[PDB]
């Protein structure tokens, strides 16, 4: 509910904005982040077949847009990173995982472990 | 119409011929944004296959969603990658085409048999953008992509 | 003609609506700050470009016709930013209007800001009327497609009628 | 389609709840613009009654001219004409807002069943600029003119 909401408000005001993407040279930074937040939210709701999301896992992801994360990274990777990302939280940190769904919301203390998770994991990647 | 929509569900791949894509004299003219396989899935055909032809869908539809556009509003406005996906459609849809050797008769081009690999192969390279110097039509009406390549030199004079 | 038809040029003509507003809301970005930019560089004044869609600039010192900006070699990289010293002219006069060694650069630097706020000027204009003539003829395929919509339904109706009636 | 078609030829007025006002927090979620009434008509509903509603009809109206302009320029260069329509079209836009009873329970906040000539009175006041100098947050959700007062007092 938390994140979802974020979600689609930013893709709502992408859709007021999403035909002046392609034609958009002289955008302002405001319009320009609207884009670029939607272009990526946009990304992470892609999704492979055959392969259905826990709930906490699809806040997880949906937390690394919300949140600003992938902002910089390039929208081809992004379904690429999604799953390593995935993978990793899923292989590494299931006590998190066990957390986000026990709390209900995302605590204090899983808004720590997601900011640092993220922030070395992306440097990996892009690296 | 009712009978051909009835049909559809009877298939397990569909190939859907227009109109609109033989006009321009692309033929087999069949549509890449219509046409369907069960078995186009990479547990299948592998994820080399699967994602060239994914893409070359994505490039076209990118295409047919700006074409209406710029045609009115000029195509100098476009971003030097905009402009790119225009030119590499626009040859990858003449790549689609391809001379048949039952219809030598209405092309006048010799009949031409293309590999599966030398397909995944060639629109691999297009999109890649290894031909982006290579005029559009260098690609139509051949078989495999050397013959584009062939082709490029006999158009140069 | 045919309710497909009419669903595509529907389809272009509210992209194209949307792009030519917004193309109008930067023009106006940029005249402004070329506007609040002429009044400084006109009394320093007495001591075209390469983007089109901007109406009747470029063919009107066409017709007065080395040329300054890419749209008078065609009929480099100019209009896009607003010109600086480093870097026939039409001269502005409202939004909706506009007419066609160091005191060299001195008349370099006159025309060519002189030259941007008309065409911003211009180009804010011409697109703000693109996009108004767009939606007016959104409506009025609106209305086709709907007095199409409904013809195709009774005509597909009387049909099934007029044939379970025969029998 | 003949559906509404024939009903339309039924209705003397219509209340249109939009999803775009509702997001900028105004309940009811009610278009100030899109909802008419057949009798609204001087002869009917008074001269007085009309000559109200067609002003805040037109002020809002012509707020919505001005927000490219906003977009463009920003709000300090507009005239000093346009600088007031700008905030008592704000103002009239809040003012329009209002609690309701029904809606005790989940909020805390009395409701208010506004009488007529109060309604007609509060925007008939504001149009004039008889409250210019309050705060834009005073008329929101709020009932009569006087609880709008009342609530430019109390924010410290």
């Amino acid at each position: 509910k938390q994140v979802a909401g974020t979600m689609k408000l930013e893709l709502a005001q992408y859709r007021e904005v999403a035909a002046f993407a392609q034609f958009g040279s002289d955008l302002d930074a405001a319009t320009q982040q609207l884009l670029s937040r939607g272009v990526r939210l946009t990304e992470l709701l892609k999704q492979g077949q055959y392969s259905p999301m826990a709930i906490e896992e699809q806040v997880a992801v949906i937390y690394a847009g919300v949140r600003g994360y992938l902002d910089k990274l390039e929208p081809s990777k992004i379904t690429k990173f999604e799953n390593a990302f995935l993978s990793h939280v899923i292989s590494q940190h299931q006590a998190l995982l066990s957390k986000i769904r026990t709390d209900g919301k995302i605590s204090e203390e899983s808004d720590a472990k997601l900011k640092e998770i993220v922030t070395n994991f992306l440097a990996g990647f892009e690296a | 119409d009712p009978a051909p929509a009835t049909t559809f569900a009877h298939l397990d791949a569909t190939t859907v011929l227009s109109r609109a894509i033989a006009e321009l004299g692309i033929y087999p003219a069949v549509d890449p944004l219509d046409s369907t396989s069960r078995i186009m899935d990479p547990n299948i055909v592998g994820s080399e296959h699967y994602d060239v032809a994914r893409g070359v869908q994505k490039i076209l539809q990118d295409y047919k969603s700006l074409q209406d556009i710029i045609a009115i509003l000029g195509m100098d406005e476009l971003s030097e990658e905009d402009k790119l996906t225009v030119s590499r459609a626009r040859k990858i849809q003449r790549f689609l085409s391809q001379p048949f050797q039952v219809a030598e008769v209405f092309t006048g081009h010799l009949g031409k048999l293309v590999p599966l690999k030398e397909t995944i192969k060639g629109f691999q390279q297009i999109l890649a953008g290894e031909y982006d110097h290579l005029p559009e039509q260098a690609f139509y009406m051949v078989g495999p992509i050397e013959e584009a390549v062939a082709k490029a030199d006999k158009l140069a004079e | 003609a045919t309710l497909k038809d009419i669903t595509r040029r529907l389809k272009s003509i509210k992209n194209i609506q949307k792009i030519t507003k917004s193309m109008k809301m930067v023009a106006a970005a940029k005249y402004a700050r070329a506007e609040r930019e002429l009044k400084p560089a006109r009394v320093y004044g007495v001591g075209s470009s390469d983007r089109g869609l901007c109406g009747a600039i470029h063919s009107s010192v066409a017709k007065q016709m080395i040329g300054v900006g890419d749209k008078i070699r065609s009929i480099k990289e100019v209009g896009r930013r607003p010109p600086t010293f480093g870097d026939i002219f039409n001269r502005f006069r409202s939004v909706i209007s506009y007419k066609t060694e160091y005191s060299l650069a001195n008349i370099i630097y006159y025309s060519l800001k002189e030259s941007t706020t008309s065409e911003q000027s211009a180009r804010m204009t011409a697109m703000d009327n693109a996009s108004k003539n767009a939606s007016e003829m959104i409506d009025k395929l609106t209305l086709t497609f709907n007095r199409t919509r409904q013809a195709v339904i009774t005509k597909e109706l009387i049909e099934i009628i007029s044939g379970a009636a025969a029998l």
